[PDB]
């Protein structure tokens, strides 16, 4: 396309791969975000995360996904525009954060973050950087996954795929005690620290180190072992020395959710990738009997 | 195992099914293409085998640059002079897709001799993601291949490798292998791998599974069983070096079968 159709509105945002301005179509009146992404020309080319956001994008068409609707190129930078959609998550939460955010529009999103993402493993997608601020809202109750500059497409079985993946407080224990092999969970759990972050407001687990990452989640769910979590002993990064932490009770982890909340969260909590529920079986999950999409 | 995805493997496949149609190359590209030839090619393809195990990159990395190679020669003319300059940005585009710690753009003007300068190689970078507008999650034989082995009852390395190196045997030759998909090579190199080592042959469960019979991959079995049977006297033989050492179980230097009995 071209750069002289769009009138830049303001920077929304930044990040180290480039700065993310709000724009209009001059000739139509659509309201974009550019991703401006600059060129190594001489050194290193087209980053590798921008090949991966781009060509990933360009397969995941669904309405909870944000639509990639173009990619101008220069011979120097490559301007990615995007549907430009109100806010993230966590800036809504932080202003939700004395009001509350009403249980049905929790549902309705969680319902639709759930629709996202199943369609990304149904497309051998991981995202990998599931968070609140990477989770898109706008002003008719809909939200979507974003920022896939982290994702992957992956094999089935899966293989070793980067380690150094997904913010500290949003990741799954099999990455911290050091697997070979992670998948399609590793989000559920993102989603599942997201679910109880949206009833809360506060970050479920909100470590300051890996370590630390571990003793919070052990301290709430209590500490794995080998009947709830068969391989947890023999993994990497175990230690025999943990404490030996009772389970919290959900209904003090969070107290606003009915018996039906709880269920669900635990099962995308599960300790054992294996057990851990999808997100395609979420969807059924009870509940979503009765979701509704209201508006923020 | 949530590591074979229980819940998706179904979606997966008939989306890599899908999509293996559209990341298709023109299967009669090198007629058109004034200047350049099959074996041209076969020697490019056979130079990436070697770059991949001298940078030592995955199987999945060599498959997705010949995916980019072949389409994007199925789109634009190219000299022999920068044939290799085509072959170099589609194994670092692969690279960068697919690898966890990718060679930098240095390590791949290195290789080429110096042929090139790094701005070409960047500039060819981009191009070829012109050509090919960013659609680069391209499914590949080895996609089909890991699919096909969970149908393995017990699985077998042996297998497992042999039928990884005959998918890379057809790599080489466009003539006949462009005119099969890669679900298909993947299945009669599985097939022909599974029935040389044990004597078994294509699971009914992944004829259920892909709806391929033996008699649709009779073809593409004739092909690839006489490719097995030539393969120490192709001109090209990085694959079969590959495939002697003790990582691939030595499956290059098992004598293939004679017959495969219908
Ligand atoms: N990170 S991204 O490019 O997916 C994106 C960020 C913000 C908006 I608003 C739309 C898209
Ligand atoms: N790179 S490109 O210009 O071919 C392209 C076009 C449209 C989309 I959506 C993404 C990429």
């Amino acid at each position: 396309g071209s750069m002289e159709n769009f009138q830049k509105v303001e920077k929304i945002g930044e990040g180290t791969y480039g700065v993310v301005y709000k724009a209009r179509n001059k000739l139509t009146g659509e309201v974009v975000a550019l991703k401006k992404i600059r060129l190594d020309t001489e050194t290193e080319g087209v980053p590798s995360t921008a090949i991966r956001e781009i060509s990933l994008l360009k397969e995941l068409n669904h309405p909870n996904i944000v639509k990639l609707l173009d990619v101008i190129h220069t011979e120097n930078k490559l301007y990615l525009v995007f549907e430009f959609l109100h806010q993230d998550l966590k800036k809504f939460m932080d202003a939700s954060a004395l009001t509350g955010i009403p249980l049905p529009l929790i549902k309705s999103y969680l319902f639709q973050l759930l629709q996202g993402l199943a369609f990304c493993h149904s497309h051998r997608v991981l995202h990998r950087d599931l968070k609140p601020q990477n989770l898109l809202i706008n002003t008719e109750g809909a939200i979507k996954l974003a920022d896939f500059g982290l994702a992957r497409a992956f094999g089935v079985p899966v293989r070793t795929y980067t380690h150094e993946v997904v913010t500290l407080w949003y990741r799954a224990p099999e990455i911290l005690l050091g697997c070979k092999y992670y998948s399609t969970a590793v989000d559920i759990w993102s989603l599942g620290c997201i679910f109880a972050e949206m009833v809360t407001r506060r970050a479920l687990f909100p470590g300051d180190s890996e370590i630390d990452q571990l003793f919070r989640i052990f301290r709430t769910l209590g500490t794995p072992d080998e009947v709830v979590w068969p391989g947890v002993t023999s993994m990497p990064d175990y230690k025999p020395s943990f404490p030996k932490w009772a389970r919290q009770d959900f209904s003090k982890v969070v107290p606003p959710l009915d018996e039906d909340g709880r269920s669900l969260l635990s099962q995308m909590l599960h300790y054992d990738p294996n057990k851990r529920i999808s997100a395609k079986a979420a969807l059924a999950h009870p509940f979503f009997q009765d979701v509704t999409k209201p508006v923020p | 195992g949530v590591n074979e995805v229980p819940d998706y493997h179904e979606d997966i496949h008939t989306y890599l099914r899908e999509m293996e149609v559209k990341c298709k190359p023109k299967v009669g590209y090198m007629k058109k293409q004034p200047d350049i030839t099959n074996s041209m090619r076969a020697i490019l393809v056979d130079w990436l085998v070697e770059v991949g195990e001298e940078y030592k990159l995955q199987n999945e990395t060599l498959h997705l640059a010949v995916n980019y190679i072949d389409r994007f020669l199925s789109s634009m003319s190219v000299l022999r002079g920068k044939l290799q300059l085509v072959g170099t940005a589609a194994m670092l585009l692969a690279s960068k897709f697919e690898e966890i710690y990718p060679p930098e753009v240095a390590e791949f003007v290195y290789i080429t001799d110096d042929t090139y300068t790094k701005k070409q190689v960047l500039r060819m970078e981009h191009l070829v993601l012109k050509v090919l507008a960013f659609d680069l999650a391209a499914p590949t034989i080895n996609q089909f291949l890991t699919q096909y082995f969970l149908h393995q009852q017990p699985a077998n390395c042996k297998v497992e490798s042999l039928a990884m190196f005959l998918g890379e045997l057809s790599l080489i030759d466009a003539d006949p292998y462009l005119k099969y998909l890669p679900s298909v090579i993947a299945a009669a190199a599985f097939h022909l791998a599974l029935y040389t080592v044990t004597g078994q042959s294509w699971p009914e469960s992944l004829v259920q599974k892909t709806g391929y019979t033996l008699e649709t991959l009779k073809p593409c079995l004739l092909d690839l069983h006489q490719t097995y049977l030539r393969a120490p006297q192709h001109a090209q033989q990085s694959i079969r070096e590959k495939y002697k050492n003790s990582k691939y179980h030595g499956v290059s230097l098992l004598n293939p079968p004679e017959t495969l009995n219908v």
